[PDB]
């Protein structure tokens, strides 16, 4: 699946085409939660080393948090790319095929019949 | 809703970073300050259930249950102290942290729009409770009654996910709003059989129906008082709640499929109501009581009259405060003499002459006393079930007589008839005990004035 | 006021409620659609109001 | 000393620093006899280093705070209950022999670590090897249950498997209970409770046992002589290296491993030196154990959170 | 051993697997397997005890003969209309022998007989490198050759892996064995989905690698070959243990923890297609593995009832044993379920 | 069996107790019970039922005054509807 | 109930029953009778703990070998129960009939 | 009520009895290298027999 | 207390922490600049 799409230019992380997609804002809750995830990372590190946590976490905690914001940021970007090309593929294949997917008119309730067993 | 999600999440580091001896003060304080805005949550009006955000919303029922939760934390935590009041700080902050996180997943669950978010947050609610009661439960042999307890849940509680995802890809959205308006009738056959049975029994494991009721007693005798007020004031109402919502579909099916379960709950109401009469060891009595009222709830859910819901939800809340409190009485009696066995000590009309009023008052509120919300809910439920079957009132009102008998038997032989005089320990009352009792009853008696808050979505 | 340092522990969750509340109020902007367009409620925009809410 | 495996590929220092005079040496004497005059004495003349009296406060005073804290954390020894006849199984032996034994092993790994690290040989108070005839002779008549030869003996074997033979050993033969009289002379009343049969069976099985060990692992210089201070300063000091260096060829043992050394073996020993909790682990091991050292966890856990000196931290100035 | 040579070997293992991934020719891929064996025999046996020798042999036989069977299938492909490429096999039979072969390469139901044994024989680090790294090559091949896979086989081998391999481990008090049988179960899943939407297979692959990664790394932290060792560490230091247990529940796929995510997505893309019965038939066994693992969670408590917790074993000195990346993978395997819109980043 | 000497007495160990009862009795009894009870005592008309009364009054008055029978049943006019056929 | 026959008590039963009975009794009377100062908490007597533990149903989880047991329990939840199933389904269906046909004479029923 | 309770934990004790003798479904292993190896080889050729007709 | 030695982690290493904060500056400001430029070119791909 989708390897025919991206096997044309292999191992492109995200292509020169992706830059037309709006990048995730800073404060995007996802990568912020990733920052928290670096926070609990560093906390568990300071639990591993018997030191009391909240100590040494001046440089460490910041290193963790910033690292995950970095990596997680790029990951989110390429993600939004992936769903972009997915939705595009859907709509193109929709339009190019009238027969496969029929457009039916949805008739209003005026013509409807049901059973609807009442309670009693 | 997010304005209620942050403040508790911020209430976590409030716990973690703090000076020793102030943790209870800080947590209690800010937690009640949460309860204020929990009371802010009522805008609910007219017809459309308010929707805060596209992820999660609130109709009525979610609002009373939620208010009850956010109200219940500060009282719970308030109650849990002096169960220990000696330990390393890490035990305290760990425990309060766990109660917090538990509340968070509860709010997630009640507010959750979409049933898969409801389910993930569902078991995510079950874990913290388990950690609470198992890690220190006073552990009589421990029974291993937390863990394979979680197996009592998941054993048949997992496949409801299967059935859900089926509903997902067939109809698209699992948003509850759009699952409404798109719900389409499902005929009676063997596939709809295994499905309806899947969802139904999946939730019916939580509020114990008489078949499965062995679930509660052990888990609830092993629970520390905080885990008890968690458990039987809330964690059953999750099952009954989700039941309320997922019964939206299954429209004709629930008749032919309902009937056996209804039978089992009408008989088991009487059975459980009986067995809870003769037992010793007070902590169990209120448990099987919970089993009884919850059986009555299931009876109310399956028959779909709106009256049935109004009385139902009313019974969820009223039984929540009542059962919760009454547990906390059992505990306040347990710290005095270390027993758990009812018949051991007696008296306490002579001694603790005030604690009488809270025993009496609470027991009466479980006696189905007419203005009490418990009798509002129980009453409407009896009306609905009599509408369904003219005959069933023999069983119902027979539960009235038995529930009267044990509910008023607990009021005695713990509290009356003699002082055993080999005790000479019990220290008179506390201010904290009175605070807990008061914080329970006083709202339960006030709600008996303006109940239209707690009656269900249909009203 | 700076003396809150003495009480600093307490001010946290109030800032919590404020913070989340402002997040909902902003969220409504993202949810904003159909502002005057719903069939029950249609108004000719008041001279001082370009927005119903 | 090969701190990380990268230190190896950066430098080989284990092989680079060899004095030819180091090897490893263990002074020995039966209790109270040889003691510190030999080890301190060659430490003066020969110039190697010396480890002081082993016990609770060796492992206790090795790290953590500077010097030891009370034994209530351990709850061990109080050697008055070691010395006479508390044949009952309650706190009489176990804590003492196991705790002090792990102290001995830790002492030995400390010796090897120092040797390979700084390239200067050391002498050892008592060998890890003297202790199996020590304890085996302690239970050899009573004063503890059977299964202690089993638990402690499997700890012997499994533990010692990877370390070393170390090269020579100095022991002075007590002339037939003389020290049993001389311990009457030391002026330590708690110690004089000991009887003769234990001591002399200790020394008999000591010689008759280690002599096949002596020939069995490298060589030794053992003396029955006449004031081992001066007998030392002549035959032990001079004859030690004099016939040691040339005599080491017949040693084998560490001659094959040290014959290779550098990478491989030397890398594995030197790498296994640091983090004593890794080496003592097997002594800590058999986490089954028995009701021997058993402590219902409340004691050591309340000792944990009640841990004084360094409790939460590794090196932190928060507390003194 | 020499501290270089281990780098000059591990480098060749990484290299071999990289070749199995990169090459478009069969004979190459076959070579990549040959190099991963040749170079992975020294990693196991690192310490010279006989256990690692007999166990390393039982790895060598079945692994090597697996490779040969792979070559047989390749050649039958050459017989039937054929060229040397990596793409849909043109023989149904060659596809059969190749699914069996790649079913030996990685543990599967008829072929899993060796994994528990070899996993307990060899040491910890070899345990890590056996149950994760070498598991990248065969999936990387199956993702390629899936179009010609006979559905009935791989579906079978998957289920029987979950049933048999998962059901196992019950009486086992050893750890390495538990990790083996769990490996076979996650195998049963990854290969179960393989034909429908391989994206999920690579997903459960990655999550799985993180899972066993933190697991074994913790076993290096607290050196433990048994559950008894786990409890004794609980009374040495708590935190590492609760990391071990929480990661074990994540290995059980318990809903809030991140291990529930591959199960959950597998159930979506499994059940949007027609068959709903088979997923439940997997989820039952999944519960089995669960309450086994939660037996291992009643291995612990506080105000414990008597575990015989002993002594000497309070220590004044922290351990310097170097744990490479523990924390990132610990939090990353606990907290990940609130992610995965990120799923699609993978493919 | 720890009990207290009951120097005065309350919740917790001494000298913070007074503050404890102050915060729990105040924030618990004062603010939420009295304040909240006044809030939900009379909050805006809940579920709209007051509006329902007014609207009902107006509509009924209209229904009589213009002579139409009130409450016609048929929730939707059969004038606009279609029926299936056999 | 109804003391009768005025037993002659014989000789053994006199000596044995008397001496041994009141023997054990007075042993335990004096036993819990200590009642000193300095006990703050309950007297804890091992009696009634046996009551509680046994009445917690110690043989409940193990098994229930057949004998007459499955007959007493099965027939104990059989006759009334399943018959009540049949009667509520019966009167159910009747109610549905008289609703769907004829008249139940509900007239104004409304809230239901 | 002791009949329904003892039958409920007697049926759950029939599931743990099915877990007791389900451990036999685990104990059906004879732990013999001439059993699961050669039987997995024969029954594996029966996976190519069942896969021969499947 | 700590008469033994200075255990290596005990006292800080001011070269290491300098390098780590170096990584913080480089990494973080590089991220910000990345954001700004990608938003800019994103503006170019479309128009006002
Ligand atoms: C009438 C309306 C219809 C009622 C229909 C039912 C009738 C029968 C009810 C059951 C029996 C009641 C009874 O007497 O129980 C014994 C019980 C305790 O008596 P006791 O233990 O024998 O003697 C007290 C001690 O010996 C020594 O203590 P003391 O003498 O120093 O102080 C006594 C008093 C001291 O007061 C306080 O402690 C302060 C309370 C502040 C409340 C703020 C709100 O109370 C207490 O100390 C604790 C009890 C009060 C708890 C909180 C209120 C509970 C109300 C229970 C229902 C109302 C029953 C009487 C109604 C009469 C008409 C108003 O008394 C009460 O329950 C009476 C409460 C009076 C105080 C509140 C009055 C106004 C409350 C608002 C209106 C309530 C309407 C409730 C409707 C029904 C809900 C279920
Ligand atoms: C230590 C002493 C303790 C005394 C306890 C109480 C004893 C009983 C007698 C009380 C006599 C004084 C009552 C307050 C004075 C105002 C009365 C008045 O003007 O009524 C007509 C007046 C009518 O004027 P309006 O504004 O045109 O009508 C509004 C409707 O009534 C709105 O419609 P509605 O359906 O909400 O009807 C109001 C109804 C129903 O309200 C409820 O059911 C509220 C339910 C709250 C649930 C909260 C759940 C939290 C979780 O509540 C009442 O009628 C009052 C009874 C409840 C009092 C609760 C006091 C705190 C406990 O009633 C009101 O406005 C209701 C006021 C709001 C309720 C709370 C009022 C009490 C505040 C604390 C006072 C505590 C006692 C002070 C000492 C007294 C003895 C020395
Ligand atoms: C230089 C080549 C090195 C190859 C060997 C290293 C990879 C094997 C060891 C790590 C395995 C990691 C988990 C499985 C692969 C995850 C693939 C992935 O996330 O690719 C992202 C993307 C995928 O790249 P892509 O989508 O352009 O092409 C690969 C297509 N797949 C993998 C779906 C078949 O990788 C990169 O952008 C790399 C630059
Ligand atoms: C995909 C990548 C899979 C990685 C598998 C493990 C590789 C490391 C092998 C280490 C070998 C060894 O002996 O280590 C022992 C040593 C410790 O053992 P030791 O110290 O006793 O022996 C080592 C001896 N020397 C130093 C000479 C080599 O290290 C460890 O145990 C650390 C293991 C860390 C594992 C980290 C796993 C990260 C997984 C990331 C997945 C991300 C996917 C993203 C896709 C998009
Ligand atoms: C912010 C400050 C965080 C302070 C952390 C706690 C400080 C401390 O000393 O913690 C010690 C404790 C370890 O103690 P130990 O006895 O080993 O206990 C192990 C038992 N599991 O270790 C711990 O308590 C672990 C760390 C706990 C961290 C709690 C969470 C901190 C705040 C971030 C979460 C909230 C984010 C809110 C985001 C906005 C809302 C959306
Ligand atoms: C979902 C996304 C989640 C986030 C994934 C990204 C992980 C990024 C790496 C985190 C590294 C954290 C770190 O550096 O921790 C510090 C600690 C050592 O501390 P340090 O400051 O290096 O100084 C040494 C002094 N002790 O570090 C250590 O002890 C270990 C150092 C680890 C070095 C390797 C780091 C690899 C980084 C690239 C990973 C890319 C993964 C992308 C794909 C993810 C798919 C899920």
């Amino acid at each position: 699946m989708m390897t025919g799409r991206q096997a044309r230019a292999p191992l492109q992380f995200l292509p020169d085409e992706a830059r037309s997609l709006p990048p995730p804002k800073l404060t995007d809750p996802r990568l912020a939660y990733i920052g928290f995830l670096g926070y609990c990372s560093g906390l568990i590190d300071n639990a591993i080393r018997r030191r009391p946590v909240l100590s040494a976490g001046l440089h460490r905690q910041f290193l963790y948090i910033t690292s995950f914001v970095f990596v997680g940021y790029y990951l989110l970007k390429r993600q939004d790319y992936m769903y972009a090309v997915r939705d595009h593929d859907m709509f193109s294949y929709i339009k190019s095929h009238p027969e496969d997917f029929p457009e039916k008119d949805k008739k209003t309730y005026r013509e409807v019949f049901e059973e609807f067993h009442p309670v009693r | 809703m997010l304005k209620y999600i942050i403040p508790t999440m911020m209430l976590m580091p409030l716990t973690w970073l703090s000076k020793n001896s102030m943790i209870w003060i800080n947590t209690t304080l800010h937690s009640l300050l949460i309860s204020l805005t929990s009371l802010l949550l009522l805008n609910q009006f007219g017809d459309n259930s308010l929707n805060f955000s596209l992820t999660f919303f609130s109709d009525s029922l979610s609002t009373p249950l939620l208010i009850l939760t956010m109200w219940l934390l500060p009282l719970m935590l308030m109650a849990s102290q002096h169960h220990l009041s000696k330990e390393n700080l890490a035990r305290k902050k760990l425990f309060i942290s766990m109660l917090i996180l538990l509340q968070l997943f509860l709010i997630m669950t009640f507010t959750a729009t979409e049933l898969i978010f409801f389910y993930i947050m569902f078991e995510a609610t079950l874990v913290p409770t388990l950690i609470i009661i198992t890690r220190w439960g006073n552990q009589t042999e421990r029974l291993n009654a937390g863990l394979y307890f979680l197996f009592y849940t998941l054993a048949g509680s997992l496949p409801l996910l299967v059935a859900l995802i089926y509903i997902q890809n067939t109809m698209g959205s699992l948003n509850f709003l759009i699952l409404q308006y798109w719900v389409q009738p499902m005929p009676n056959s063997w596939s709809n059989t295994f499905m309806w049975l899947a969802c139904m029994m999946a939730f019916m494991v939580k509020m114990p129906l008489y078949g499965l009721h062995l679930w509660l007693p052990k888990a609830h005798v092993e629970a520390p008082i905080a885990g008890s007020m968690v458990l039987a004031a809330i964690l059953l109402k999750l099952g009954g709640y989700g039941m309320m919502r997922i019964t939206l579909l299954l429209n004709p099916i629930t008749d032919f499929m309902a009937y056996p379960f209804i039978m089992l709950s009408l008989w088991g109401m009487i059975m459980t109501s009986s067995i809870c009469l003769r037992q010793t060891d007070l902590k169990s009595l209120i448990a099987y009581s919970s089993v009884s009222h919850m059986a009555l709830v299931i009876v109310a859910i399956l028959i779909q009259t709106p009256w049935s819901y109004m009385g139902a939800t009313a019974l969820m809340i009223a039984h929540g405060l009542t059962s919760s409190m009454l547990f906390c009485l059992a505990n306040s009696n347990y710290e005095r003499v270390h027993s758990r066995t009812m018949i051991l000590a007696r008296g306490l009309q002579t001694l603790l002459p005030l604690m009488a009023a809270w025993w009496l008052l609470a027991s009466l509120t479980n006696l189905a006393l007419p203005p009490s919300i418990n009798l509002i809910g129980e009453l409407f439920v009896v009306m609905s079930t009599f509408s369904w079957s003219n005959i069933t009132i023999i069983l119902m009102g027979l539960n009235m007589v038995i529930t009267a008998l044990y509910s008023l038997y607990m009021l005695i032989t713990t509290q009356r008839g003699k002082h055993t005089h080999h005790i000479n320990n019990i220290l008179p009352s506390f201010t904290r005990e009175n605070a807990l009792m008061s914080l329970h009853m006083l709202p339960l008696l006030l709600l008996s004035l303006n109940p239209k808050i707690i009656l269900g979505p249909l009203y | 006021l700076q003396v809150v340092r003495d009480h600093w522990i307490h001010v946290l969750v109030p800032v919590g409620f404020v913070f989340g509340y402002y997040l909902d109020r902003k969220n409504d902007e993202k949810l904003a659609a159909f502002r005057n367009k719903s069939l029950l409620y249609k108004r000719e925009l008041k001279p001082n109001e370009e927005v119903t809410w | 000393l090969q701190y990380g495996p990268l230190a190896y590929i950066l430098g080989e220092k284990t092989t680079k620093k060899m004095t030819e005079n180091s090897k490893l040496i263990t002074v020995d004497g039966n209790i109270c006899s040889g003691k510190s005059k030999l080890a301190k004495e060659v430490a003066e003349k020969l110039g190697l280093k010396h480890f002081p009296e082993a016990g609770i406060h060796y492992a206790d005073s090795t790290t953590g705070d500077g010097k030891p804290l009370p034994v209530r954390f351990s709850g061990n020894c109080s050697l008055e209950k070691f010395y006479d006849d508390p044949k009952s199984n309650d706190g009489n032996s176990y804590r003492l022999q196991a705790w002090l034994y792990a102290s001995r092993l830790l002492q030995y790994a400390d010796a090897l670590e120092h040797l390979l690290s700084t390239g200067q040989g050391v002498v050892l108070e008592r060998s890890i090897y003297s202790d199996f005839v020590f304890l085996e002779a302690m239970y050899r008549q009573g004063f503890i249950r059977k299964q202690c030869v089993d638990h402690y003996n499997q700890v012997k074997k499994v533990t010692v498997c990877e370390y070393l033979p170390p090269h020579v050993v100095i022991y002075v033969d007590v002339p037939v209970s003389e020290v049993q009289s001389r311990i009457q002379k030391k002026g330590n009343p708690h110690e004089m409770k000991i009887t003769s049969a234990y001591l002399q069976d200790i020394e008999n099985v000591y010689k008759g046992t280690f002599l096949p060990e002596m020939s069995e692992k490298c060589e030794v210089l053992q003396y029955s002589a006449w004031e081992a201070e001066d007998a030392e300063k002549v035959v032990e000091d001079i004859q030690y290296l004099k016939y040691d260096k040339g005599p080491w060829l017949d040693q084998d043992d560490r001659k094959l491993h040290n014959l290779r050394m550098l990478v491989q073996d030397k890398l594995e020993v030197l790498n296994y030196t640091s983090i004593p909790v890794f080496l003592p682990e097997v002594t800590i091991g058999a986490h089954q154990s028995d009701r021997v050292f058993q402590e219902f966890t409340e004691l050591p856990g309340r000792k944990y959170r009640a841990g004084y000196n360094e409790d939460v931290g590794d090196k932190w100035i928060w507390l003194k | 051993m020499n501290p270089i040579i281990l780098i000059i070997i591990l480098m060749t293992v990484m290299l071999g697997t990289i070749i199995v991934m990169i090459s478009t020719h069969w004979l190459l891929i076959w070579i990549g397997f040959e190099m991963n064996m040749l170079a992975i025999i020294p990693i196991m046996m690192k310490k010279h005890n006989p256990r690692a020798t007999e166990a390393s042999t039982k790895y060598f036989l079945t692994q090597s003969t697996a490779s040969m069977l792979l070559m047989m299938a390749i050649i039958i492909n050459l017989m039937f209309s054929g060229q040397w490429t990596v793409m849909k096999l043109f023989n149904p039979m060659a596809s059969m022998l190749m699914t069996m072969a790649l079913a030996m390469k990685l543990g599967m139901a008829p072929f899993h007989f060796w994994v528990p044994e070899v996993t307990q024989g060899i040491p910890l680090s070899s345990g890590l490198i056996l149950l994760t790294w070498q598991k990248l090559a065969p999936m990387s091949v199956l993702y390629q050759i899936l179009p010609s896979i006979n559905l009935d086989l791989i579906l079978t081998l998957s289920i029987l892996s979950i049933t048999i391999g998962g059901w196992g481990g019950l009486n086992q008090t050893q750890l390495r064995k538990i990790m083996a049988y769990s490996s076979i179960a996650h195998m049963g899943w990854m290969t179960a989905v393989l034909l429908y939407n391989p994206t999920m297979t690579l997903l459960n692959l990655i999550i799985y690698i993180i899972m066993t990664s933190t697991m074994f790394t913790l076993f290096m932290a607290n050196s433990t070959t048994t559950t008894l060792s786990l409890s004794h560490t609980w009374n040495k230091a708590p935190i590492m243990t609760i990391l071990v247990l929480i990661t074990l529940l994540s290995m059980g796929g318990l809903p809030p923890l991140s291990g529930f995510m591959p199960k959950w997505m597998i159930i979506q893309e499994m059940t949007k297609n027609d068959s709903i019965i088979l997923p439940t038939l997997m989820a039952i066994t999944a519960l089995l593995n669960l309450y086994f693992y939660m037996r291992l969670t009643y291995s612990t408590a506080l105000t414990m009832f008597p575990s015989t917790n002993n002594m000497k074993m309070k220590w004044q000195f922290p351990t310097t044993k170097r744990m490479t990346l523990l924390p990132t993978m610990t939090v990353l395997s606990t907290m990940l379920l609130p992610l995965t819109p990120i799923l699609s980043i993978l493919e | 069996y720890e009990k207290n000497p009951d120097s005065h007495g309350y919740d917790k160990d001494p000298a913070v107790d007074v503050w404890n009862m102050r915060v729990v009795f105040f924030f618990g009894f004062s603010i939420v019970l009295v304040l909240g009870s006044t809030f939900v005592a009379y909050l805006p008309d809940y579920r709209m039922q007051e509006w329902a009364r007014r609207e009902a009054e107006r509509l009924v008055k209209y229904r009589e005054a213009h002579g139409l029978p009130l409450m016609e049943s048929n929730c939707f006019d059969p004038s606009k509807i279609q029926l299936p056929e056999d | 109930l109804d003391p009768a026959e005025y037993d002659i008590s014989s000789e053994t039963r006199k000596a044995q029953a008397e001496r041994l009975a009141i023997r054990s009794r007075l042993k335990r009377e004096y036993q819990l009778q200590y009642n000193d100062p300095s006990r703050r908490g309950v007297v804890e007597d091992p009696a009634l703990i046996r009551w509680t533990c046994a009445r917690s149903a110690n043989v409940y989880p193990n098994f229930r070998p057949n004998t007459k047991t499955s007959l007493l329990g099965a027939l104990f939840g059989i006759g009334p129960l399943i018959f009540w199933y049949y009667v509520f389904k019966t009167d159910r269906d009747r109610k549905e009939k008289l609703i769907q046909e004829g008249k139940l004479d509900r007239t104004f029923n409304i809230s239901y | 009520q002791k009949s329904a309770s003892s039958l409920l934990d007697l049926i759950w004790l029939e599931t743990i009895l099915p877990k007791t003798i389900s451990l036999a479904q685990m104990k059906m292993s004879t732990t013999i290298t001439s059993q699961k190896g050669l039987i997995k080889l024969y029954f594996l050729s029966f996976l190519i027999t069942i896969l021969i007709s499947t | 207390k700590f008469y033994i030695q200075e255990p290596p982690h005990g006292s800080p290493n001011w070269l290491k922490v300098g390098l780590t904060l170096g990584t913080s500056a480089f990494l973080w400001i590089y991220l910000i600049k990345q954001h700004n430029e990608d938003v800019l070119e994103y503006k170019r791909r479309n128009g006002l």
